[PDB]
Parts: C-alpha cells; sequence; structure tokens
C-alpha cells in the first residue's frame, strides 16, 4: 500500500499520564522509526542513532568513526556551507550534539517547533551526502585532538582506557575510540592514507539504513510526521551490513585472577573489582543483573557497604552490571578506600565474597523481584515529561534493542521472575573469575608499565593461589542480612483537587522573623510529587575559613549517618540534597509526596540533635583535605572560572585558606559549632507540587518547631540577611590575574566584560547580543581558528550584576587567545552592521522562543522560581516582561550597547581576564586568513586578590520585585 | 548504590 514503509507497529505502550501520541514503523530500507506528536511542545526534535561506533574503527586509524561524527556537521552536498546546520539551528532557537560509543553514533537536535522540517532536512543530509571537505578535515582534527588532550590527565578516562589495554589486545575492546591529531592526521600522512577517502569509505560501508533508527518529535500529526520521515529518510541506502558482534569476552583465562596497581593523578584511593559475564541484554524482562546489583550495591542495614563502612574501610560502594558490547558485559563492585581500607584490600574482597555467598545461601527472592517490579511500574507511570532533545536521542539508541511496541516500557517494566538466570549470573561472581585494580598514590615509583594513550603508570601481578583459595572458602558472616521490606514505597498517588485560591506563581503565604514561605500548588503536571526547598541563613556558615570547613563537615557527617535510612527512600523515589552555602545551608526534598514529610522530619530532627561519631569525623576530614588538594588537578578553564568568582565576589575563602584552616578543626570545636550554627536562623522556602496551602504551612512550621524544640533556634535580624556584592570595575580598566595549572598542559582563559546591574533593559541588551554572537564565535574561535575544543561565550550573572564572558581552553597562550577574542568582537560589530533587519528579527525571535520555552516537569518549574527566590529578585513573570521588551529592540540599540560597554575603545568597558597557563608555559607575557586583532592597552596585573578588592567600589544589590 | 546511570 505504501512501498516506502515496510510496516507500522501496533500501539506503542505508554504511561496513562503521557499525553504525547506515538507511532512506530520500519521503513522499506530498514530504518526503525518512532514518531512522537506533541501539539503543545515549544521545541521540536529528532535524533538518529547508527548502530556502529568505535569498536568498528579500522585498526590502523584509531578514532575514525568519532572523527567522522565531527565531520558530518561540517557540510553536505545539499547544504555545503560548513556551518549551515549550526547557523540554522541557532537562528531558530535549536541546539544539536552527537556522541560516539563503542557501537553507536548518535546525533540529535532540537529546534523551534515551526522549523522542524528545515532542521530535519539539513540533518538528514548527514546520512546521505557529507562533503568531508578537505580544509575542514584539516581544521577539525584539532578539535578532536583537543577533546583528547582535556581527557589525558582525567582519572576516569585513564582507567576506562587502562581496562581496555589489559584485556585481549586482539579484541576490538582494546581500541582507542577518541583518536587524536597523531592517529588521525600525522600517522595517516606517514602511511600514505587519504583520510577524506577513509571517511567516505567508512560512511559508505557502515552508514547503512539497516543499522539506523530515527526518532522525531513535533507538533505535527502522526500522519504528517510519517510523511515527513518517509520524504527524507527513505533515500538512505540499504547496504545490508551485518551488525557487528563480540561473542568472545575480551577477558579470557589469562586476564582473570589479575591485580593492577595504578598511580592516579588526583590523590584518590579506590578498589575496582570486575567479573566478566555474558551479555544479559536479551534478559531485559527479568533483568537478573539488576536484581543482583540492587542486592550487592545496597546501602541499607545488613548490606555489604554497612559492614565495610563500620570497619572503617570504605565510604561508598557501586555494584551491579556494566555494559560491554553485543556479546559481553561486566559485573563490578567498586569502593573508595580509607587509609585503613587501603591496607585491608584482601579482607574487603573476602567480605564481598561472603556477601555473595549469603546470596547463594538464601536463594533468589521473589519478594525482592516483586519490589523492583512494583517500583519500576510506579516510576514508569509517573515519569516526568522529558525535554525533547534527550528523549529522542535516548529512544533512537534503544529502538535497536526492543520491539517498536516496547520502546517506552522496555527499560522499566519487569515481567518475569527468573531464579535460574539469577543463579547463573551469581555463578560467575567467583574468585577464579576476578580482576582487582587498586588506585593509589602509594604505588608511585613502584610501577613498571605505561599505558600508551594516556601515560598511565601501573603494575600487573597474578593474584596468589593462596589468596584466591581463601576467597573461595568465604563462609557466612552474621553481619550480612538481606534488606527487609522497603517501607518508603509510596502507595498514595491521589492528586489533590486544585484549591479555589491557587495561584499561577508562588505566593508568599508566610512572612515572619523566622521564615518566608513561598507556595504553589501544581496546576500543570499533575503527578503525585512535590519539591520542598529550604535556604537556611546563618552568618556562622561562612564567617571564616574555619567555619566554612565546619559547615561542610557537619553536613557531610549528617548525610553519612542518615545514609542507611535514606537509601530506602531514595530507591522509593524520594531524595534529598543537603549542602552548606556561603550563606548557611540548602535543603531540598523531592519525589513522591506520600512519605515525604517523614524523611523531612527525620532530617531536621537529626540535624538539630546531631551526635558526631569520632571515627566518621576523622575519615571524612581526611577525605575533605584530599578533596581541597585535588582541585589542583581540575581543568585550566575550571581554574579560570574559580579565580574569577574569587576576584569578583565581596567575600570568598580560597581553597588554600580552607585547607590551612582544616588542621584546626577538632571534634570538640565541631561539637560547639553546630548548636552555634543552629541557634539563630532565617528560613526561606519554596514548597511546590501536589500539596495544599495548609499542608505547606504545616511542613514549614514542623521544620521550625523541630529546630526550636531541639536547638532553641531564634530568628535572625533583617539586617543580618547579608547578600555579597560584586566588585565594581572602573570605566576603561583592564585587569589581568595569572596562575599556572600544574597538572594539565593546556591553557584556560576567562574574559569578563562587566556591563551593569541586572534590569529589564540591561538583561535583554546583553542576552540579545549573546544570541547574535553565540554560533559565530563557536564557528570562528573553534571551527575556523581551532583554538580549542572548549570554546564558550554567553552572559555571566552573579550577585545582581552581569556581563559578557568568553571561556576557552587551548594549547595557545592566554595573551594570544585574548587577541583572537578581540578580533572576533570587531568581526561581530561589522556583522551586526551588515545583517538584514529580518536576520536581526530572527535572533529576537530565537531568544524569545528560548526564554518562553515551558517547563515540562515539576522540578524545572521549581528551579525557575527558586532562581527568583535565591537571587531575591522575586520576578516570577520575568519571561513575558523581558520578552515583550526584547521585541522592541533595534539593530541601532545593539550597536549602541556594543559601542558604549563592549568595544575596545568603549567609554564604559570593564574588562577582567583570568589567565591560566599550561603546566609547561613557564612564566609568560600578559599581552602580545585571520581577521585583524586591535591593539590592546597594558593591563593592570592583579598581584593580590584582597588588595584588588579593597581598592575598588562594590556594586549595589538589585532591588526585589 | 546500583551501577547505572
Ligand atoms: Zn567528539
Amino acid at each position: 500500500n505504501n512501498p516506502a514503509i515496510k510496516r507500522i507497529g501496533n500501539h506503542i505502550t505508554k504511561s496513562p499520564e503521557d499525553k504525547r501520541e506515538y507511532r512506530g514503523l520500519e521503513l522499506a530500507n530498514g530504518i526503525k522509526v518512532l514518531l512522537i506528536s506533541d501539539p503543545t511542545t515549544d521545541k521540536s526534535s529528532a535524533a538518529l542513532d547508527v548502530h556502529i561506533g568505535s569498536l568498528s574503527d579500522p585498526p590502523n586509524i584509531a578514532g575514525l568513526s568519532h572523527f567522522c561524527q565531527h565531520m558530518l556537521f561540517l557540510g553536505t552536498k545539499k547544504y555545503p556551507k560548513e556551518n549551515e546546520y549550526s547557523q540554522f539551528l541557532s537562528e531558530h532557537a535549536g541546539s544539536s550534539n552527537a556522541f560516539t560509543s563503542g557501537e553507536h553514533t548518535n546525533y540529535y537536535f532540537d529546534v523551534s517547533h515551526e522549523h522542524l522540517e528545515g532542521a530535519l532536512d539539513r540533518f538528514a543530509q548527514f546520512f546521505l551526502c557529507p562533503l568531508f571537505d578537505e580544509s575542514c578535515k584539516d581544521r577539525e582534527v584539532n578539535a578532536v585532538d583537543s577533546e583528547h588532550e582535556k581527557n589525558v590527565m582525567n582519572d576516569a578516562w585513564r582507567l576506562f582506557q587502562l581496562e581496555k589495554a589489559t584485556g585481549n589486545p586482539k579484541h576490538p575492546f582494546s581500541k582507542f575510540g577518541t583518536g587524536n591529531k597523531y592517529t588521525l592526521e600525522t600517522r595517516p600522512n606517514q602511511e600514505g592514507i587519504d583520510v577524506r577517502q577513509e571517511l567516505l569509505k567508512f560512511h559508505s560501508a557502515y552508514y547503512s539504513s539497516n543499522l539506523m533508527a530515527v526518532c522525531v518529535l513535533g507538533r505535527e500529526s502522526l500522519d504528517d510526521l510519517t510523511n515527513l520521515v518517509v520524504k527524507l529518510f527513505s533515500e538512505v541506502e540499504n547496504k545490508n551490513v551485518p551488525l557487528p558482534e563480540f561473542p568472545e569476552h575480551p577477558f579470557q583465562e589469562e586476564h582473570l585472577k589479575q591485580l593492577y596497581k595504578i598511580v592516579p593523578i588526583k590523590d584518590i584511593r579506590n578498589l575496582y573489582v570486575t567479573f566478566p559475564i555474558p551479555d544479559l541484554q536479551k534478559y531485559y524482562k527479568s533483568n537478573p543483573g539488576h536484581y543482583l546489583g540492587h542486592l550487592i550495591g545496597h546501602e541499607g542495614p545488613g548490606s555489604l557497604l554497612s559492614e565495610l563502612k563500620s570497619k572503617g574501610w570504605v565510604n561508598t560502594l557501586v555494584g551491579g552490571q556494566k555494559e560491554g558490547a553485543r556479546g559481553f558485559m561486566f559485573f563490578i563492585i567498586n569502593v573508595d578506600l580509607t587509609e585503613e581500607g587501603l591496607l585491608h584490600v584482601e579482607d574487603i574482597i573476602l567480605h564481598m565474597f561472603q556477601y555473595i555467598q549469603k546470596l547463594r545461601a538464601e536463594g533468589p527472592q521473589e519478594w525482592v523481584f516483586q519490589e523492583c517490579k512494583d517500583l519500576n511500574a510506579v516510576a514508569f507511570r509517573f515519569k516526568d515529561k522529558e525535554r525533547p532533545r534527550g528523549y529522542t536521542s535516548k529512544i533512537a539508541g534503544i529502538l535497536h534493542y526492543y520491539p517498536l511496541e516496547e520502546v517506552l516500557t522496555a527499560e522499566y517494566l519487569l515481567e518475569e521472575f527468573r531464579p535460574d538466570l539469577i543463579e547463573m549470573v551469581l555463578d560467575k561472581l567467583r574468585p577464579e573469575n576476578v580482576r582487582v585494580a587498586i588506585v593509589s598514590k602509594s604505588f608511585e615509583g613502584k610501577t613498571d608499565r605505561t599505558e600508551e594513550w594516556y601515560g598511565t603508570q601501573y603494575k600487573q601481578e597474578a593474584i596468589p593461589d593462596e589468596v584466591i583459595k581463601k576467597w573461595q572458602n568465604a563462609d557466612l558472616n552474621g553481619k550480612f542480612k538481606l534488606p527487609t521490606k522497603n517501607e518508603f514505597i509510596p502507595t498514595n498517588f491521589e492528586i489533590l483537587p486544585l484549591e479555589k485560591e491557587a495561584t499561577p506563581y508562588p505566593a508568599l503565604i508566610k512572612d515572619t522573623a523566622m521564615s518566608k514561605l513561598w507556595f504553589k500548588q501544581d496546576d500543570k503536571f499533575f503527578l503525585p510529587k512535590a519539591c520542598l526547598n529550604f535556604e537556611f541563613f546563618s552568618p556562622f556558615a561562612y564567617v571564616d575559613p574555619l567555619h566554612c570547613n565546619m559547615a561542610y563537615l557537619y553536613l557531610e557527617l549528617l548525610k553519612d549517618s542518615l545514609n542507611e535510612y535514606a537509601y530506602a527512600a531514595e530507591l522509593a523515589g524520594l531524595s534529598y540534597d543537603l549542602q552548606n552555602t556561603i550563606y548557611g545551608m540548602y535543603l531540598s526534598v523531592k519525589g513522591y509526596n506520600d512519605k515525604q514529610p517523614i524523611l523531612l522530619k527525620k532530617i531536621i530532627e537529626k540535624m538539630a540533635t546531631f551526635e558526631i561519631d569520632e571515627k566518621r569525623f576523622e575519615i571524612i576530614k581526611e577525605a575533605y583535605m584530599r578533596s581541597l588538594n585535588n582541585f589542583r588537578a581540575e581543568q585550566p578553564h575550571q581554574h579560570a572560572m574559580y579565580y574569577l568568582r574569587l576576584l569578583m565576589t565581596e567575600v570568598a575563602w580560597t581553597k588554600d585558606e580552607l585547607k590551612e584552616a582544616l588542621d584546626d578543626v577538632t571534634l570538640p570545636r565541631l561539637k560547639a559549632f553546630i548548636p552555634q550554627l543552629l541557634s539563630r536562623l532565617h528560613i526561606e522556602a519554596l514548597l511546590h507540587g501536589n500539596i495544599t496551602k495548609q499542608a505547606a504551612l504545616g511542613i514549614m512550621q514542623m521544620v521550625e518547631d523541630t529546630l526550636i524544640e531541639h536547638a532553641h533556634t531564634k530568628p535572625l535580624l533583617p539586617s543580618q540577611l547579608v547578600r555579597y556584592r560584586e566588585v565594581q570595575l572602573p570605566d576603561r580598566g583592564w585587569f589581568v590575574y595569572q596562575q599556572r595549572n600544574e597538572v594539565h598542559n593546556n591553557c584556560g582563559i576567562e574574559i569578563y566584560y562587566q556591563t551593569d546591574m541586572q534590569s529589564t533593559s540591561e538583561n535583554m541588551f546583553l542576552e540579545l547580543f549573546c544570541q547574535i554572537i553565540s554560533e559565530p564565535c563557536f564557528n570562528t574561535l573553534r571551527t575556523k581558528e581551532q583554538l580549542g575544543y572548549i570554546v564558550f561565550s554567553g552572559p555571566r550573572r552573579a550577585n545582581g550584576i552581569q556581563g559578557l564572558r568568553f571561556i576557552i581552553q587551548s594549547e595557545k597562550p592566554p595573551h594570544y587567545l585574548e587577541s583572537r577574542v578581540e578580533a572576533f568582537l570587531i568581526t561581530m560589530e561589522k556583522s551586526i552592521e551588515d545583517m538584514t533587519e529580518e536576520a536581526f528579527q530572527k535572533h529576537i525571535q530565537a531568544l524569545a522562543i528560548r526564554r518562553l520555552d515551558k517547563p515540562k516537569k515539576l522540578s524545572a518549574e521549581c528551579a525557575k522560581y527558586w532562581g527568583e527566590i535565591i537571587s531575591q529578585q522575586y520576578n516570577f513573570d520575568r519571561d513575558n516582561t523581558e520578552v515583550a521588551y526584547l521585541k522592541t529592540l533595534t539593530k541601532e540599540d545593539i550597536i549602541k550597547f556594543y559601542k558604549e560597554m563592549l568595544a575596545v575603545d568603549a567609554p564604559r568597558r570593564h574588562k577582567v581576564s583570568v589567565h591560566v597557563l599550561a603546566r609547561e608555559m613557564d612564566s609568560c607575557p600578559v599581552v602580545g586568513n585571520l581577521s585583524q586583532a586591535p591593539a590592546l592597552p597594558q593591563p593592570e596585573v592583579i598581584q593580590n586578590m584582597t588588595e584588588f578588592k579593597r581598592g575598588l567600589p562594590l556594586f549595589p544589590l538589585v532591588k526585589p520585585h | 548504590v546500583v551501577s547505572h546511570f
């Protein structure tokens, strides 16, 4: 009937709460398709996932399929302009990304809902006729090189690659997926390879319709989405490529019973325990590896982790199954190590085996399966509506694994109790099948191997037969008990009717010395959930580096003692976030509203009556000192951002001041700080969700009453509700702060052009200018000039003040990066002069759509309200108001804004730059085809942050709405 | 925790 369609699936199973409509189909050429119609959506989206990745790279061109992923964006026959795709998305309120894993290359975008076809037409060409232009191939290899360079000194990437280097060197698993300039240009040139032909051959060979899945989400009817996808994708050619498969495990006999001793970059101590397993993917209706991951990774009473933590050996544990590829998987148990735990690795692993033995002894528990199943069914029914871009991307990957009809449910719904599969996987978790890796700075100078891609220092050893035999004879330990029934499992899903006095925005329903309560009953999502957000103000959380340490330590110690009890709640969809701030403490409780007052009451009560276990105190103090030290290993651009915050904020304690004050934190001293912190508070809260005004007032007053009861809390004075100010930079001044990153051999730079206080006009001048320069400067500073992989521009907002920032990480020195940003900015003035009024209005419209895009789920709406609350602007209707103003702006207005605040000879230019030098740039000068860079003045070099701050005015704070 | 996410 339709030659272009092989079949239309039956009804796609969805949550009864899901108003989107769905149609599955397979095209004649083999492409699996899901169409999602959402007549409400502001942004439309599509994604395509090709079932080939890294594991299919040619053995002689490592990173090719990842390079090819980069190259596809850079022009096609129909749309040859190198940034046609990204320009079009940017001008229509869209964004795009892609990723390459071992078996998939996944490409996705969103866009304004009226420009779906235009975005999709351009996207579709990536799969039809890429140009692989020779000149952008030569440029873009630098971006990929620069992606690898940022990962080199990253502990997680070094470990990911080291695993692959220690399995069978003949297995595709051993491949280096990222590639670099060496693998992708230098060595291919040496070996006479034409990389353009290789990209074309690989695309021709594997970009076959039979390995593709496409997902499209739009306002259009399912018939209209259907015709669209047929129109654009049925020309993709079927080469009938067999799906790559890897039935032989990369870890064979000689790779089992091995021990690795690895030297990390950061001062971290971890143990990684791995068992190879078969591919359990086909068992998704029973999911035996999840059942075992739930048990072995449990954190409640009776758990593996409870015992290892009581012994003072470990603080956290991850366990369960881990993906490999079609044909192989892994089962892991990874723990961090205390200093004692480091000396007790053999005992830790014996406990692991005793816990596993306990699972064998008790047998598979249908009631455990049934709990998993019940929780998954509730999670599925009440799942938050996803943002279109992540939703289409994720479904495109899974269309390759599940029947069309099951794609939404397949990952949630458990159907089959399989005690036979559970025993089978359990039979793999034996000491004869074990790989053990220990990461520790203690192994420095004690290693004799080097992994080639990252430089990782390590040593390999057979585990002694004596150690194995002892692990094999692990018997039952009375400390290990299966969890009991999870009582946090919610059963009340009633949606309270909308109150007669319910408001579109949060209403201030309580305004007392003690607490300010903003409340909104959900009028949009209608799921049985709520968010309860509390800011606790106290000047004692940040009065000095010592107090700041104590605030941190107190809250980590609290979360650590609550952890056993809160883990059940967290499995049951009820979580909390508790952290110290520069103003006090932040608490958020989210998830099913049912049992949420219980967890909340427990937290406040524990906080207000807290008793510190001295052993937990010492372990967590040592972890925190390392955590402060480990900042030295963060990335240069992260360093640049951190220093700018320190420079621009009235009060900010540095990592070095914090670490020096940490030796002075004693138990007695922490015990005294806590009652002191809690003796006087102001609480500002947002309670938002499936809750009434009276339940909100009750939760609020329960929190105060618990603090009053146990901690004798008294209100703060209004005048002590101290917000910090941003440093006010002088007209025409340019200051430079310089540091070195001692770990990474790239530079980072952050450049800040401070404008003025936030307000309706200043906001939208800045945001419009940003919108306009956003794609161009990625295109200029990355795509064309290839300064680095990380190239960022956009508004910076802090402390009621704002401005334009640029963040780049590069091999080039900061003074150089600076001239290029300055050259770029001139290009942008000319470009704004040269652009049509309609081009101008498309930018206003794109920013408009971006600002007006509706929250799809509760917590995204809360976050918007919460940003208004914590900034003390309380501008809940900002979006309509800012957008109405924006549409008023002209080309002339933006030219004038640029000329006044931003241009190199602007009368009110306020520029600060943070320069972070690469490990190997020794010292360095602060000042120094391609567009022409203007001459810059001599910067004032900041020598001392305190003096810099003392010598400048401070801005006002923004007035509340 | 269960390996994810
Ligand atoms: Zn990449």
